[PDB]
């Protein structure tokens, strides 16, 4: 199809647009070689809330 | 979307030494691309400079091939 | 017409932080366009760096662009 085919591409789009300019807003909230501060890096809870609810729609896509 | 990459990973590196912010890395990240070479804002940790060299390599192979499959299509009609 | 832009915007930003004169910022703005990338000179402020991304942007955008239709033209008589 053209229309529907259209559709599923502009979703993934989309969907990958949101994850990128959730991470923008967590990195302005939370603040010898430390990788303290490279790993465990404290996420915010609603907003890694968003990225997970993304990423198993992605990974459907994938799947299908 | 280069740009976020090398934004993202040098402010997230930068944290363990001198902390950029998202404004003062993404004036390093696209004078790095630029190539002009300020170096006034730098990578001081040795997983930093690892990717910052990466970041450099990376656009070495892109920047070339896009410049060269622009002007192929350049060099080859009424509006409605 | 470019490098008068850049000399008038980042001296003017700079009063706030490190006075800079036009002979200081006219060798800063002609050495960013030429890619050599120098750095003695720097925009130590939040909308200096701004300005300064978007000169070298605004340049990368110009500067290919002209070359380009300079070599088209030179590709393709007697005086009085």
């Amino acid at each position: 199809n053209q229309r529907s085919s259209l559709r599923i591409r502009l979703f993934n789009f989309s969907l990958k647009l949101l994850t990128c300019l959730l991470y923008i807003v967590r990195v302005l909230l939370d603040n010898k070689i430390n990788w303290s501060h490279i790993f465990w890096v404290d996420r915010k809870l609603p907003l890694w809330a968003v990225q997970v609810s993304i990423a198993l729609i992605s990974f459907l896509e994938t799947m299908l | 979307c280069l740009v976020f990459t090398g934004t993202c990973g040098i402010q997230h590196l930068e944290r363990a030494g001198e902390k950029l912010s998202l404004f003062k890395s993404f004036y390093f990240c696209i004078v790095t691309f630029s190539t002009v070479g300020y170096g006034d804002v730098t990578p001081k940790i040795w997983p930093s400079q690892l990717l910052v060299v990466i970041m450099i390599c990376v656009a070495l192979v892109v920047l070339p091939l896009q410049f060269e499959e622009l002007v192929y299509l350049w060099m080859e009609n009424y509006s409605r």
